[PDB]
């Protein structure tokens, strides 16, 4: 998972 | 209410096989804070879901740290809905949470698979969030  | 550490809400992106930009959907407070499901085409290729929180906020001391089910509804059958979870401390630099290739983009739009009908696909967001800092001081 990361930032858009 | 408002308060609540914890909520699971749906959005329907309408018309999805034409996205071409992201999507946000409405807020759902938890823990007093809005909270929306971030859809976006990512490189047709794949389809990018992500959870932002109080991103429309000019504050720049607020955080707060949650943990969430991220969900495409099969409507054919729950039990194929695919879902990924995510642990973040949320604050300004960092309002969202996902992933750019949550599934494949030919898989979720394949009629015969079940997440979309009508050119319809619901998104879901199971969230569990701890008490924010920060913000209602």
């Amino acid at each position: 998972a990361h930032s858009s | 209410t408002s308060w609540r550490s914890e909520a699971t809400f749906q959005f329907t992106v309408e018309r999805f096989s034409r996205l071409s930009e992201s999507v946000l959907s409405p807020p759902c407070f938890v823990r007093n804070l809005p909270w929306k499901i971030m859809v976006m085409p990512r490189f047709q290729k794949s389809v990018g879901f992500f959870l932002q929180c109080n991103a429309e906020s000019d504050s720049t001391s607020w955080s707060c740290h949650a943990q969430a089910v991220l969900k495409i509804i099969n409507y054919r059958d729950d039990e194929k809905s695919f879902s990924r979870r995510i642990s973040h401390l949320f604050f300004h630099k960092e309002n969202d949470w996902g992933f750019s290739n949550f599934m494949a983009w030919s898989e979720v739009t394949d009629p015969e698979k079940g997440f979309i009908d009508d050119d319809k696909v619901t998104f879901e967001v199971f969230v569990q969030a701890d008490a924010p800092h920060g913000v209602a001081w």
